[PDB]
């Protein structure tokens, strides 16, 4: 049906707008950018004026 | 009677503690 085809096109448009694999990739890239490592030292005197 | 003479009981100052701690951090 033409209505079914139009609904399928609209749903495909919504799904393309909602991939989110790039969102997960952005999160992983943010984690890689952070890449911290700490706590080998505990008592760290943060002497600040 | 040997009055008092109780070693002048007092602790290191918190600023003095900060100084010694900064010294330790420099040693760290």
């Amino acid at each position: 049906h033409v209505e079914g085809q139009k609904l399928k096109q609209d749903g495909d448009s919504f799904r393309m707008k909602l991939n989110t694999q790039e969102i997960f990739d952005d999160w992983a890239r943010k984690v890689q950018q952070r890449n911290l490592g700490v706590s080998g030292r505990i008592f760290t005197i943060e002497s600040t004026r | 009677r040997k009055l008092v003479h109780d070693k002048e009981l007092a602790a290191e100052d918190e600023q003095v503690f900060l100084m010694k701690q900064q010294s330790l951090l420099a040693k760290q």
